[PDB]
């Protein structure tokens, strides 16, 4: 029977619902990640008859049995909004105004971007990100280095023993998207390109709609827990309404095949 | 019901019903503080006189 | 079957209400608001039969209960200072008139007021207010008396010169105005047609400047009358719960 | 769908914005040139229920929406610095000071330095437009009501003036947008800028040595966020009972 597949389709939808909220809710001291929110569509509709003639003399209502089918989860979309600044003190991490994105080399040879900024020196001297992916335009930290200096624009300098003027020691370009909301993520706080996406475009902060780089802070998360308790009220309401229409049809099932 | 209402013309209406006093149903001036005494005598001040 | 229709109303009824207290508990804190309450009247009765001494043994079943409307007190709120200069507070009755986008005029009570580009006095929305006073620049000071006159200082000046009046409506029947969203209000034929006058004059209120009109919403009476529909709410559905029961054990048998 | 619970959310909402701004006026309160914040709140759009010349019509509420945040442009109070090249304010005005990139940035908060080159800067390395440049060999820095600034030598009487420091005015101040280090930028909101002399076309004077300090009234914070706390508190309550109603509801 019919309804219980519509009920089935509604269950569904509202699981992957509180899927999405749990994941919120989860990773909310998570650095730099964007929320996410699940936007459903209706399915197809079987017009089991057209309606007729009317409004001739009369007003009776228009006699058309049009059935419904249920609901799917038609997308998923992250709001790339501006999160908080928390301090750390830690002079290897930028947190970033505006929109951007770092880029990181992924081992197999492609590339990706991300919004966490905290970043660690290995052993040869290179900047990578908590996980050991080479910052794509690699900056080199030298050795006996008294103190590393990363101005709002992507200059990065640090200050030898004896000479008086800091050396420059590289640039911290940051690439932009066409659609920021059309990334496809994956682990460790990665996005890669897809269609959806324009080609990814890099610039110096502050220039083509890049943003800046403060030192020593790291962008917060920004999930609204507020939100998310109603949400979660409200799916487990709607996924209690869902099953009970689902024992209505059960019980009246029951009751045809005691015929 | 004692929910009495004000029309646009100054009628005491009950849900559409005008109230009935004595000697004719009821009339009040245009934008009155309306003030009921305790025995039914309905006070009218007009607004910003004294 | 008529009992499930008449529990139906009635729990209508009941969400509507609970409607309306959350509407009011939700903006407590908009300036120039004013709580709303809901009024329920009965519906048609079905006279079933025509009624020593004994009962008169007449039978008129009801039909059950909906919402006819929601009243409006458009009493006078606490005023909380801003310090701000181009805020202003109504004394008694009256409303600022402002202009929309499309042409018509609208009606507003809560004063937060900011000015454009051109200098023109405007809301905090981009509407104009209709008496069209403009502020010039380079203004030392702005002042907005208990009339409706507002005034600039200017350098070197011995008096201010005055830049326009800030004159208000009244309307005949407050409660009626509809209200549209965006802290504003609309002329209907519930209202009577507006008229404008000077502040402090014809019934009109009075001005004071640097103050605003705080909502009057009474946080105890909700929270009572909340408690009343929840309680109410349960006790309909005891009526489904057993009309259910009768009808199953009637189609069983 | 219940109706009642996207009310209380908006609700809640809006108490945590106020919050927010609460917070951010109470967290910068020793910053120097610092405007107060408050927000504005207004309610959703209404739904009319039809009936079959009524007192009144039938309408039914959303929520609530915050609209806008305005800051208070008032005169805040003067600290003396004992400084030499701070500056204060007395009325209204605002210095103008080039972003790297090339654009002009406006502000108001006072306490310059000079850079290696000898030149007048902001703390933060940006360099005040009409580039005031002082020489070394600098016995004192005199900077008067006007703009002018000037810089006493070693065995000369006469000062040598070497720049004004003009101001710009807007037809309104709090239409200018924000952005970190207390820099504002133009607007269509905010009329385009006109330089002027201190003290003329309604521009403020200058005071040597002092620093304007922050509009925040710290006695109304601590009440408005009593207000918040138990608005929140009460919006919470609204969330609990509309979730007890709908769950007796469903075990019918």
């Amino acid at each position: 029977i019919s309804s219980l597949w519509i009920a089935k389709t509604g269950l569904d939808a509202q699981q992957t619902n509180m899927d999405v909220i749990a994941n919120n809710l989860a990773n909310v001291s998570t650095n730099g990640f964007k929320r996410q929110r699940a936007v459903f569509e209706d399915l197809l509709y079987q017009t089991i008859r057209q309606p007729g003639a009317q409004s001739s003399e009369q007003t009776t209502l228009p006699s058309g049995l049009q059935i419904g089918t249920g609901v799917r989860p038609v997308a998923t979309e992250r709001l790339h909004s501006q999160g908080n600044l928390s301090q750390t003190n830690n002079s290897k991490d930028v947190a970033i105004k505006g929109q951007g994105f770092f880029q990181v080399m992924l081992p197999d040879g492609t590339s990706a971007y991300t919004r966490d900024g905290s970043f660690q020196v290995d052993q040869n001297g290179q900047l990578v990100t908590a996980g050991g992916f080479q910052v794509q335009p690699a900056i080199t930290i030298p050795a006996n280095a008294l103190s590393i200096t990363i101005g709002r624009d992507g200059v990065v300098s640090v200050t030898q023993q004896g000479q008086a003027a800091p050396v420059q020691v590289g640039q911290l370009n940051l690439t932009t998207f066409m659609n920021d909301t059309g990334l496809e993520s994956i682990g460790e706080n990665l996005y890669i390109e897809t269609q959806s996406s324009g080609a990814p475009n890099e610039s110096t902060p502050g220039l083509n709609g890049a943003g800046l780089l403060y030192q020593g802070y790291v962008e917060t998360s920004n999930v609204n827990v507020a939100e998310e308790l109603v949400n979660m009220i409200q799916v487990q309401r709607a996924y209690e309404i869902n099953s009970k229409a689902v024992s209505t049809t059960d019980q009246m099932l029951q009751k045809l095949t005691q015929l | 019901n004692g929910n009495i209402q004000v029309g646009p013309t100054g009628q005491l209406t009950i849900q559409g019903h005008p109230v009935i006093g004595e000697g004719g149903p009821i009339t009040v001036p245009e934008g009155s503080e309306i003030t009921i005494a305790a025995d039914g005598t309905i006070s009218a001040l007009n607004p910003g006189d004294p």
